RNA sequence: ACCCAUAGUAGGCCUAAAAGCAGCCACCAAUUAAGAAAGCGUUCAAGCUCAACACCCACUACCUAAAAAAUCCCAAACAUAU
């Protein structure tokens, strides 16, 4: 309910915790799957 | 300094001061406002 | 406390400021219900000139008054401590709190008079070349007024004027 | 510095007011009028137009010319020389909201109102703040016979005045 | 976020024909021929005539006993015509005109031989009396200011107030009389007797109670 | 701004006013930054850089100023009232001013 | 240690 | 001392509120820069030219702004709002544009703001940009 | 000798354009457009007397515009005399 | 007290000129904010303030005023024990 404030310029990157586990579930999925997925993601990005 | 029974600061530039017992009105802006507490 | 050092080194001045030990009240004031420092002590009407042990409470190293908004004093407490701090450097109660003198200042030997209950500055004060009659005499003050309602112990009432 | 002061399109002339102040600051007055009634070439002839003259410290001038002022978008407008002796009590001019829109469009362009990016609505109420000021009623629609007949009745007021002018002027002269 | 307050109006407020001050005359319209006596008590105690506001709302109240002479009323005239603006002002006068004879004798004679010529005429004014009265869309801070100024030229004390300032100076001295902690006070005392004081005291006394003293009034006693 | 700009920026060549703004301790460096960033100070002197350096590493404020003469006063805010650097600052500008002439 | 009526 | 009742909140504060919530719902860019204290014309000028790129320039007193951001999720742009302060608000970022413009000025430091409902840096901002 | 230029007096063109808003020799005048050309908020501009204090709503910046002009009105009309 | 001041517009009229500030009428409106101007000033203008915004806990008191004579001041002194 409250954002997080601003990284220090000079502290190391660090990336949300959130989409962590997005990183992880796409290496779960097949190729195929992925294929699949992105031909309807490239379509409804435009 | 001209001797005053009520003291009136005549410009922005005068300040009231209490010396030697006594309350003075200086301005260096205007010489002629000085006053002395008679 | 904050102190506020210059330490000029080379053709570079750094002026920086350090907190140092603060000194604390004492715990349990006897009355907590009062607004100021002096009544949070049923302190109010007890108090004189040559109580240093609270007069030097309130002031700068150097004699000088502190600001009321800082001291939390009332206004009218404000004003007797400030007249108090005046009557006890003139009776010479506060020698380690005497004003900044620049370097290679060495006042001039000045002659040596033991006074007390001094209201005026000694400069400012003119003789009192004509008495006047009995029933319009000038007479000259002791104490301060604003000390007037100070608890009596006696049957007089202070005399503020002699 | 700036010198502020309305100057008419094409009529700068070295004679005063603006001549002294100039000549006072170090600028030439001749440069001035030459250069302005150039750069007020396309302008008619006698339009308040509101200059500044920005000085610079070598004493060489640059001027800024604005649109003409509110008072003669108005008064030009409502087919009248000049405003109300008394504004509130006497109605010197009738203009429509279609003319202070108009005029509003060409104002809008000076720098004034251009730098502040105000919405054009922001213009025409201080128009109509102006036109109160010049004796001026603006109307929602106004026909070509209702301004006959105020022109007629304003006419017979004004000749009134003047009479009224002449017979102070002529018992002045009999004081 | 300063916080702004609302303003009085005093758009239902009415200005006279002639806000300013009438002039006033040296002598009556008839010049008076009959002598009078001093009848000094004419400016001694309480007023008990034009005490109150009529038409204005501010004005100088009379705090002591005195005689305004045509040259007190001359300065009262031009110092608050001129000070106060005609269309959002107006004064009355809440005295009369000199009307009270005051007799000299000529310079240099000795006591006797009858009385001497009137001389000039005043207006007796007692303690507690309104002098001038203004009013209109005005408040109190823009009057006061060449009010106290006339006040102050006044032979007597007399000092500027408005509707609020002297009914709050009444009640402030009624609330003094209630919590005064002086079991003792002047009226009791004097009432009774209680040590046959009434021997160095005057009838008035009675009435007076103590705030009195010739033509001086002492506000601060209760 | 008034007080320091009857002295005026002279004898200065670049004032540098460094700070963090999201920490708690660069009140004071920032109303310093107000007082010489304004328009009065700023036209006494228009060969006079003024700098603001804002900075998100925690570290703490500071002003650098760099006089003409190649002095430099460094002004460390954590622990200091504007009131204070403006005092210092126009004390040094009083100086540097008189060894220049 | 101070009680309500203590006066240093 | 009895407390004094609360002074009732004027309808001037209240319309306060509600512009300082919309500015901060209808807006993507939230810059906060110190609102110098540049000239007058210098100030319209500025306010002009971030303009063009419809940039719009707020400026919200300091005792209704904080108590907003302090029950809102913006608690943590209140250090920020110490002293003077201008928002830099625009309904999509023109960071490039806004940063290009607060560069002409070097003494006007921008302090940060809350690009898409994350609270940045200056060089946040100044990363965003590139 | 310095005047404005001359004014028209027809009421049929005074009512059918714009006579002054063209500035320009070159230019010719500014045909007024029909009413339904003109944005609506034209046609609701206060033709009449500034609103008072009670017409304004209290949560309007116009009401507290209108206030804080009433309060230096007041403030000057009290500085004259002092 | 501090701080700060852009703009329709030099509002209209009168006036040789009247630009917030000789007079008369109005006293509306731009900008988040600033009186068609409260006090100075300018031949007219410029120029300096005040009422505005912002900053921010200046967190004021709004009761008051002296002195001089002639031979030489005139008890001595004292703020503290019920
Ligand atoms: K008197
Ligand atoms: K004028
Ligand atoms: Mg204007
Ligand atoms: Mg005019
Ligand atoms: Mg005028
Ligand atoms: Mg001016
Ligand atoms: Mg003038
Ligand atoms: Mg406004
Ligand atoms: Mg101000
Ligand atoms: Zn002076």
């Amino acid at each position: 309910e409250a954002l997080a404030g601003a990284p220090l310029d000079n502290a190391p990157k660090e990336y949300p915790p959130k989409i962590q586990q997005l990183v992880q579930d796409i290496a779960s999925l097949t190729l195929l799957e992925i294929s699949d997925l992105n031909e309807l993601l490239k379509k409804t990005l435009k | 300094f001209k001797n005053k029974t009520v003291l009136k600061k005549r410009c922005k530039d005068c300040y009231l001061v209490k010396r030697r017992g006594r309350w003075y009105v200086y301005c260096k802006t205007h010489p002629r406002h000085k006053q002395r507490q008679m | 406390f904050r102190e506020v050092v210059e330490t000029q080194e080379g053709k570079t001045t750094i002026i920086e400021g350090r907190i140092t030990a603060t000194p604390k009240e004492s715990p349990n004031p006897p009355n907590p219900s009062g607004q100021c420092p002096i009544c949070r002590w049923n302190l109010k009407h007890k108090y004189n000139y040559d109580d240093v042990l609270l007069l030097s409470q309130f002031i700068r190293p150097h004699g000088g008054m502190l600001p009321r908004k800082i001291t939390g004093l009332c206004q009218e407490e404000h004003r007797k401590i400030e007249e108090c701090v005046k009557m006890a450097h003139r009776a010479g109660l506060l020698p380690n709190h005497r004003p900044r003198l620049p370097e290679g200042v060495v006042p001039k030997s000045k002659p040596q008079l033991n006074r007390y209950l001094t209201r005026w500055a000694p400069g400012s004060v003119k003789p009192i070349y004509k008495k006047g009659p009995r029933w319009n005499r000038v007479r000259m003050p002791v104490g301060s007024p604003l000390l007037r309602d100070n608890v009596c112990y006696s049957r007089t009432p202070w005399k503020l004027y002699h | 510095g700036v010198i502020r002061a309305i100057v008419r399109a094409g009529l700068a002339m070295p004679g005063p007011p603006l001549g002294p102040v100039l000549g006072q600051r170090g600028v030439s007055i001749n440069q001035f009028c030459k250069e302005f009634n150039e750069r007020t070439k396309d302008i008619k002839e006698g339009i308040p137009l509101p200059t500044k003259i920005l000085v610079k410290p070598d004493r060489t001038f640059e001027i800024k010319i604005g649109q003409p002022t509110v008072s003669y978008f108005l008064k030009a407008a409502a087919g009248i020389e000049k405003g109300a002796r008394q504004t509130g009590k006497e109605v010197a001019g009738l203009v429509t909201l279609k003319h202070v829109y108009e005029i509003a469009r060409i104002k809008a362009q000076d720098e004034a109102f251009a730098l502040q990016d105000v919405p054009l609505s922001s213009v025409v109420r201080s128009i109509i703040g102006s036109a109160r000021s010049l004796g001026i009623r603006v109307v929602k629609d106004l026909s070509s016979e209702e301004l006959a007949a105020f022109q007629k009745e304003r006419a017979i007021f004004l000749a009134a005045q003047k009479e009224a002018d002449l017979a102070a002027q002529e018992e002045a002269a009999k004081k | 976020v300063k916080t702004l307050l609302p303003v009085p109006s005093f758009e239902d407020v009415s200005i006279p024909e002639k806000p300013k001050l009438r002039f006033i005359e040296r002598a009556p319209l008839v010049p008076k021929v009959r002598r009078e006596p001093k009848n000094l008590s004419d400016i001694r105690g309480p007023s008990t005539e034009a005490t109150e506001f009529t038409e204005g709302n501010f004005a100088i109240l009379a705090l002591g006993g005195g005689y305004l002479h045509w040259g007190h009323f001359e300065m009262m005239r031009l110092t608050i015509n001129r000070s106060m603006d005609p269309k959002n002002m107006f004064a009355i006068w809440r005295v009369p005109a000199p009307f009270k004879p005051i007799t000299r004798k000529s310079v240099g004679h000795r006591m006797g031989g009858g009385k001497g010529a009137i001389d000039h005429y005043v207006t007796p004014v007692k303690a507690g009396r309104l002098v001038v009265e203004m009013g209109g869309r005005c408040e109190f801070e823009e009057v006061q200011g060449f009010l106290d100024q006339v006040a102050h030229k006044l032979p007597f004390a007399a000092k500027a107030v408005s509707r609020g300032t002297l009914e709050k100076m009444r009640k402030d001295q009624e609330e003094r009389e209630r919590n005064n902690q002086n079991p003792w006070t002047f009226e009791r005392i004097a009432t009774a007797n209680m040590l046959g004081i009434r021997k160095v005291l005057s009838p008035y006394d009675l009435t007076h109670k103590g705030k009195y003293w010739g033509k001086f009034y002492m506000p601060k006693r209760v | 701004a008034a007080a320091l700009a009857r002295l005026g920026l002279r004898p200065v060549k670049q004032v540098r006013v460094q700070f963090c703004p999201f920490e708690k301790n660069v009140e004071s460096t920032r109303t310093f930054l107000q007082t010489v960033s304004s328009e009065k100070v700023r036209s006494t002197n228009l060969n006079c850089s003024v700098i603001a350096d804002v900075r998100h590493d925690g570290s703490e404020p500071c002003v650098d100023v760099l006089f003409g003469d190649g002095h430099r006063l460094i002004m460390r805010g954590a622990h200091l009232t504007a009131l204070e650097m403006l005092t210092a600052f126009a004390s040094h500008i009083r100086a540097r001013d008189a060894a220049g002439s | 240690s101070y009680l309500p009526g203590y006066v240093p | 001392s009895p407390p004094s009742p609360p002074q009732e909140e004027i309808g001037l504060i209240r319309l306060l509120r509600r512009e300082i919530a919309a500015v901060f719902q209808d807006n993507r860019m939230i810059a906060v820069c110190q609102n110098v204290a540049l000239s007058a014309e210098d100030k319209l000028l500025m306010r002009h030219q971030l303009r063009k790129h419809k940039i719009l320039m707020k400026v919200f007193p300091n005792q209704v702004l904080k108590p907003f951001l302090e029950d809102s999720k913006y608690q943590n742009l209140l250090p920020l709002f110490v002293g003077h302060n201008m928002l830099l608000v625009s309904e999509e970022p023109k960071v490039k544009e806004m940063v290009r413009i607060l560069r002409t000025v070097p003494f006007l430091p921008l302090l940060g703001g809350c690009i898409d409902d994350t609270i940045l840096s200056r060089q946040g901002f100044i990363n965003y940009s590139k | 000798a310095l005047k404005d230029p001359d004014v028209c007096t027809d009421p049929v063109q005074l009512t059918t354009y714009a006579m002054g808003v063209n500035i320009y020799k070159e230019g010719q005048d500014v045909p007024l457009k029909p009413d339904a050309e003109y944005p609506e908020w034209l046609f609701e501009m206060n033709l009449g007397p500034p609103k008072t204090l009670e017409e304004l709503d209290p949560e309007s910046r116009e009401y507290w515009r209108r206030l804080r002009k009433q309060n230096i009105w007041r403030h000057n009309r009290l500085s004259k005399n002092k």
